[PDB]
């Protein structure tokens, strides 16, 4: 999946531009040295 | 789905899965805190 859409998480539906209860979908990690065990990425490779 | 609250963010469960899964003992309580952390406040706080 690749789009920027605005989820519509509230009852009312909002298009075009976020409002009430509208989020974007997508965030990324916020990677630090200090940061603790467990949230630290693992790169992982699926072979079919 | 009320139109007087603007953030909701949930971990342990979505929150628009709810007949599935009940919740027991949901406890409400008020504290004080200044309008200087406003976003500042979370679990887990090792600071000043």
């Amino acid at each position: 999946d690749i789009s920027t859409e605005i989820y519509q998480a509230g009852s009312t539906p909002c298009n075009g531009v976020e409002g009430f209860n509208c989020y974007f979908p997508l965030q990324s990690y916020g990677f630090q040295p200090t940061n603790g065990v467990g949230y630290q990425p693992y790169r992982v490779v699926v072979l079919s | 789905n009320s139109a007087s609250f603007s953030t909701f963010k949930c971990y342990g469960v979505s929150p628009t899965k709810l007949n599935d899964l009940c919740f027991t003992n949901v406890y409400a309580d008020s504290f004080v805190i200044r309008g200087d952390e406003v976003r500042q406040i979370a679990p887990g706080q090792t600071g000043k």
